[PDB]
RNA sequence: UAAUUGCGAUAACGAACGAGACCUUAACCUACUAAAUAGUGGUGCUAGCAUUUGCUGGUUAUCCACUUCUUAGAGGGACUAUCGGUUUCAAGCCGAUGGAAGUUUGAGGCAAUAACAGGUCUGUGAUGCCCUUAGACGUUCUGGGCCGCACGCGCGCUACACUGACGGAGCCAGCGAGUCUAACCUUGGCCGAGAGGUCUUGGUAAUCUUGUGAAACUCCGUCGUGCUGGGGAUAGAGCAUUGUAAUUAUUGCUCUUCAACGAGGAAUUCCUAGUAAGCGCAAGUCAUCAGCUUGCGUUGAUUACGUCCCUGCCCUUUGUACACACC
């Protein structure tokens, strides 16, 4: 309907959570390149941080950005019902967490070497590099590497 | 009593019972006038019995149809057959054939299935294949 | 008790019964009669009783290790 | 009274015979009645592989039992009513009479 | 023309399309005479239809498909390549948009454009295969007027489908520029380029 | 670009090993009443009109 | 001349009623709006998001006027869709029950629809009154 | 692990999404001399994105530069108002 | 193919051999009388027999026929 | 001729089975019998808008009338009918017309003689013989395995995207299944994002689930040629259901991780009209579990109407050093 000209404050790709956040495309799908944030979480985070969803993430001022990443790193304070979270009742402290950029693969490795060092079936299955969810392995996953 | 006839138009599994009587001449499709069938391309397919004979012949008779069965496309062809059959059957019972004779050759020269339901019925599925004729696949080595 | 009763009736046209003749062939074979002789008597009895055609087939090991089948029949029988 | 007589045979000739005898019984008993209302025939399909083992061409086979149902509504005193239950019995014909 | 009001409000546009002239959605089936001979009474004009959707039967006989209108034959070839099998309502809507685009560009009748597209791209010669034996050989033959129309519809719809695949242009406008170029003759449409290379093979294999 | 129009007057039969080519004899509209024999790739009917890039042809069975 | 919901197109009627209830803004807000997918088969929440409780209320208001009685079970069957179950083939799945139940509970509060015998909910005189006025509004906006 | 092909890549076009003042007035004089305007017209031409090709198309309606003939979704057909 | 079997042809041949001052070149009256003049178990067979008799009446009216 | 189907010829005449005939099913019946367990119209009560007659509805003990649509029982109809060609001018064939239907009307069921040393003793308290028969190869209990993976194949399912994905609306089927000494198909109310839980109800069923408001589809919107909002494999955390028991996750759900795949090489399969193909639904097995099968419906193409080139089949003649017969 209406088209604004342009701002001098537009920027290309930017830095949040020590990730290379792609600009130039919409904000909901911009935060999806961060590991730990998908389509549902980025849509809800932007909704609670009262940014308009139509605006491209390449044009956004400062004070919305760290507000957005504050809701990411502290979800349950901003009325997230704790079933959106990736890592709830974690393994150590029973609280509800939402892992993020360098935490998602961090919690991935420490669960695995705990499972390896506890000598459970899932640990040695992951150690051998095979399928663990009970999939048939006779005729699938042949070019595994 | 009022002068009233009733017909039906058929398709694969869609039947449209049309109640044709005398009046101002509203045409209804199950609760709603003709302009709201909503495939919006087959809408003009339903106008086809009306546009072929002129809207003056529909000024004295009101038609209400009730269409069940089939799909959206098949229900449309049930209406357009029930409208032409109901218009003809009214002119069988109450007025002269000179309307009827010019009604039927107006229909049948244009599109044959306006008055007669088509004979194409589904074939039963057979074992050894997904369809009536097709098979699964053959393997040898 | 009292809801069940059984009635016994003589079967009309005893020759015109496949199940009565099959048991007639069955107990004749285990009595010691020849397979050809027992069948030919049964096939003769069926058309003597007023049939149109008959056919008795015996399959199994007869006078050999290898099994085969012989088909004794007369008259005409339809199949389809 | 409003009793119903429901017939649920599988042989159509005897079932139509029993139904005809019942409706002709009430006709000479000058009774105004509901006619023989004919329910849709139930087709019981069973599809099986013809082969006992699993070898050969996958040939299937659909066995089928056709059950025909018919009910007649009748309104007469019980001395009449118990005699329709006494008569009109045929092989393979299930006859049931219920009240109200 | 006479405006007649009725209990259900009949729009004027459907009234004008009814009594004034039997039309398409807005197009006329007159002055659409095919200039190219030998394809008369094999492209179907003079038989008007309001929409391309008709539940006709032309697979019963041999030459019955020639009596089907060429708009409906175009929609039937539009619903191809797997996932579009069936879905004829999309095929009619694509054609309706296509004829609109053929009206704003090259402002003549869109029905006249498609019948010029059919006649220009129809291959008049092609090659069959003789019994090759050691090596296959091509032999040039003439083409029936029925196969000339059938090849024309197939070549136009294939070129539009390939052009609209994996690019921002929609199916309606790619079919429009295929029909515009085939009516003109430019060797940039896929339909014309396949025709000349088929006739070049026929010329060199007589 | 000379082209010549001819009208099919009598269908002779099928030819080709797979049967896809039809022998027809055709009558030219221009230069009337001189007739040759041609081959047709597609479905050809009586009173079909053929166009030919060249008319200097007899038809031999394939 | 007599106006019914059947007398006007379905799409522009629902849009008119949702905008009317947006302009009014008095139904309810359940609390878990803008977080829910409205069905198990959906995978990401409605693209509109400044509403859709009012498009849904408008749709069921017309739908209740269409039929005699529906419950929450019939609405889930209506508003369901094909669920992309990953690699496995598509299947019809039911819609989310809490939205349609809270829509009807919100719909009960204003008085636009009421409870019924034989189960479910049913339109009444005041309910169809509000439906019939904007149905009259729906065909004078063309002028 | 055989491709059985070569799988050549593309040219990697760089259509910008947001416009600027130099691109803003560019569609004002250049929308005339288009005989047919659509989303695909405004993308094969100057390199604005598809979404703004819809937004600037609706923008041209409230003032009025190009005329409608059909307003179907997924295919908007628009000619020049003379 | 509409070739008629010998059961139809011989039943038609026997009716022609026996009931010439009878059924005529109209199929409808021939079907309505060959049903009671001959015990035929099937309606399809009865129409086939009555059809071929009418075809034989047409052949008879134009010269003699063999058999 | 689809057909040793028939015309006919004739050292053969009269026959029999197979084909056909037959049976089932899908089409037509405003012609018969009827039908609150299917409907339709009118009359009552009542809701609303316009009010001026009207329109859209609801209503089980409000009745009245009818069977067009719907279910059946008994029937009728189609025999290539009529016409025009062609053929020793016989069987027939081709075109047009009428007809619901004129590819034996469509699709099936049944299906000869002779065989295979086809498969099955793991369906059978059908079995001859051989083996075993109390630390039994009997039966039963516990825990595993039948899923195990460096690889090779067959049937398939998702896809590689704008003829699209996603979100709102719109909105339509048919085949069929369902509780007794059991606990089935479930409507409605309530809670929960969801899966699901709870209080009830109807149905031994044309009555209730169920109009199975199915899905592809239509219409508005967002995206935008980017392995991208295409695709969702592989993983991680948690919530529920079935079951005594789910760990090598039964299944469902919520969030996150987002791999190949850019249309497929040599090759190869199925198919002539409501058919292929797209799309779902019911049933089977089932406490739970369909990417399978048997069927049903929705949308619905293109291209021959031919030939014997390839692979095969039938009949005649012919040559054969072949007979477990060209392997
Ligand atoms: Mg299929
Ligand atoms: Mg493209
Ligand atoms: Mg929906
Ligand atoms: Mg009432
Ligand atoms: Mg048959
Ligand atoms: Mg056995
Ligand atoms: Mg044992
Ligand atoms: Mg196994
Ligand atoms: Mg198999
Ligand atoms: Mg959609
Ligand atoms: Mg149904
Ligand atoms: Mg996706
Ligand atoms: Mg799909
Ligand atoms: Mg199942
Ligand atoms: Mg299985
Ligand atoms: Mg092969
Ligand atoms: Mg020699
Ligand atoms: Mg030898
Ligand atoms: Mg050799």
């Amino acid at each position: 309907s209406l088209v604004v000209q342009e701002q001098g404050s537009f920027q290309h790709i930017l830095r949040l959570l020590n990730t290379n956040v792609d600009g130039n495309i919409k904000i909901v799908y911009a935060l999806t390149t961060i590991k730990g944030v998908g389509r549902r979480y980025s849509n809800l985070v932007c909704k609670k941080a009262d940014v308009d969803l139509h605006k491209r993430a390449g044009e956004l001022t400062q004070e919305e950005l760290e507000r957005i990443v504050q809701i990411m790193q502290n979800p349950t304070h901003y009325k997230i019902p704790a079933w959106f979270l990736n890592r709830q009742n974690d393994i150590t402290d029973g609280k509800d967490y939402h892992t993020l950029a360098n935490n998602v693969e961090s919690k991935l490795r420490d669960d695995l070497e705990r499972l390896k060092k506890i000598r459970a079936h899932r640990g040695i299955r992951h150690f051998w590099g095979l399928r663990v969810r009970g999939q048939h392995t006779k005729t699938t996953g042949r070019r595994r590497a | 009593a009022v002068p009233s006839v009733q017909t039906f138009g058929k398709k694969k599994s869609a039947t449209a019972v049309a109640h044709v009587k005398a009046g101002k001449g509203l045409i209804k499709v199950n609760g709603s006038p003709i302009t709201l069938v909503e495939p919006e391309i087959l809408r003009f397919k339903v106008y086809e019995p009306l546009l072929l004979v002129g809207l003056d012949k529909f000024s004295n008779i009101d038609i209400r149809v009730r269409v069940t069965g089939g799909g959206h496309v098949s229900q449309v062809y049930a209406i357009r057959q029930a409208i032409a059959k109901g218009l003809v059957a009214y002119h069988q019972k109450y007025v002269d054939e000179q309307s009827k004779n010019e009604l039927k050759k107006a229909f049948t020269s244009y599109d044959r299935t306006l008055l007669i339901a088509d004979s194409r019925r589904p074939e039963p599925k057979k074992f050894g294949g997904k369809g009536a004729r097709s098979r699964f696949q053959k393997s040898y080595r | 008790p009292g809801t069940i009763v059984l009635y016994a009736e003589r079967v009309q046209d005893r020759g015109l019964s496949a199940v009565a003749q099959a048991e007639s062939m069955k107990f004749k074979l285990l009595n010691g009669l020849a397979i050809r002789r027992a069948a030919y008597g049964v096939v003769r009895y069926v058309m003597e009783s007023g049939a149109k055609g008959c056919e008795v087939v015996v399959s199994g090991k007869l006078r050999a290790a290898r099994a085969k089948a012989m088909k004794f029949a007369d008259g005409f029988l339809i199949h389809s | 009274i409003k009793i119903r007589i429901t017939l649920t045979s599988t042989k159509v000739k005897q079932l139509e015979n029993v139904s005809s005898n019942i409706v002709k019984n009430a006709e000479q008993h000058n009774l105004v009645k509901k006619g023989p209302v004919r329910l849709p025939t139930k087709v019981l399909k069973i599809s099986t592989r013809k082969t006992p083992n699993g070898e050969g061409s996958k040939t299937w086979e659909t066995y089928e039992m056709r059950i025909h149902k018919r009910y007649i509504d009748l309104e007469a005193p019980v001395q009449i009513v118990k005699r329709i239950t006494q008569i009109t019995i045929e092989p393979g014909v299930d006859v049931e009479v219920v009240v109200a | 023309f006479t405006p007649v009001v009725l209990a259900t409000p009949i729009p004027e546009e459907v009234q004008q399309a009814q009594t004034e002239i039997k039309l398409f959605n807005k197009w006329s089936f007159e002055e659409v005479e095919v200039k190219d001979a030998s394809l008369v009474d094999y492209v179907q004009v003079r038989q008007p239809i309001f929409v391309a959707h008709t539940a006709g039967r032309y697979a019963n006989k041999r030459f019955r498909k020639a009596q089907c209108p060429i708009i409906e034959r175009l929609t039937n070839s539009l619903m191809m390549n797997g996932r579009n099998n069936g879905k004829k309502l999309k095929a009619v809507r694509i054609i309706k948009h296509t004829l609109d685009i053929i009206n704003v560009l090259t402002d003549q009748n869109p029905i006249q454009v498609v019948v010029d597209a059919i006649t220009n791209t129809g291959p008049r010669e092609d090659t069959t295969r003789v019994g090759g034996g050691g090596a296959a050989r091509r032999q040039a033959v003439d083409v029936s007027p029925l196969r000339r129309v059938n090849q024309a519809i197939a070549l136009l719809t294939i070129g539009a489908r390939e052009a609209a695949f994996r690019n921002i242009k929609t199916i309606a406008e790619t079919l429009a520029e295929e029909l515009i170029n085939a009516a003109k003759g430019s060797s940039t449409s896929y339909a014309i380029k396949k025709k000349d290379e088929l006739e070049r093979v026929a010329k060199s294999n007589r | 670009t000379p082209v010549t129009l001819a009208k099919v007057i009598k269908v002779l039969g099928r030819t080709g090993s797979r049967g896809g080519v039809t022998q027809v004899r055709v009558e030219f509209l221009e230069d009337t009443s001189r007739t040759i024999v041609r081959n047709v790739k597609g479905p050809v009917r009586e009173n079909d009109i053929l166009v030919l890039m060249e008319s200097e042809r007899e038809a031999r069975r394939l | 001349p007599g106006v019914s919901v059947r007398d006007v197109a379905a799409q522009d009627f629902i849009n008119a009623y949702a905008s009317f209830l947006q302009r009014q803004g008095k139904l309810e807000v359940p609390g878990y709006v803008d977080i829910v997918k409205t069905s198990s088969g959906n995978e990401m929440p409605p693209q509109d998001a400044e509403g859709w409780f009012y498009k849904r209320a408008a749709s069921v208001a017309r739908h209740i006027y269409m039929r005699k009685q529906v419950g929450v079970g019939k609405l889930n069957k209506l508003y369901g869709g094909a669920k992309s179950r990953g690699v496995r083939p598509y299947k019809h799945i039911d819609a989310s029950g809490s939205i349609n139940r809270k829509v009807l509970q919100a719909l009960e509060k204003i008085g636009i629809v009421e409870i019924s015998p034989k189960g479910g909910r049913r339109i009444s005189e005041n309910g169809q009154r509000d439906l019939d006025r904007i149905a009259a509004q729906t065909l004078e906006e063309d002028e | 692990k055989k491709k059985w092909s070569k799988k050549s890549m593309k040219d990697r076009a760089q259509h910008a999404v947001i416009l600027d003042q130099e691109k803003y007035d560019r569609i004002l004089k250049e929308v005339p001399t288009y005989r047919y305007v659509s989303v695909s017209v405004l993308v094969d031409r100057l390199k604005i994105g598809g979404s703004l090709a819809r937004i600037a198309l609706r923008h041209l309606e409230k003032e009025g530069i190009i005329k409608p003939i059909s307003k179907h979704s997924k295919q908007a057909i628009y000619t020049r108002a003379t | 193919g509409r070739v008629r079997t010998k059961t139809v042809k011989r039943a038609s041949k026997a009716l022609i051999e026996r009931y010439y001052p009878k059924l005529t070149l109209d199929f409808q009256t021939n079907k309505r009388l060959c049903d009671e003049i001959a015990t035929i178990q099937s309606k399809r067979l009865r129409n086939k027999i009555a059809g071929y008799t009418t075809h034989l009446m047409k052949r008879i009216q134009k010269g003699p026929v063999r058999g």
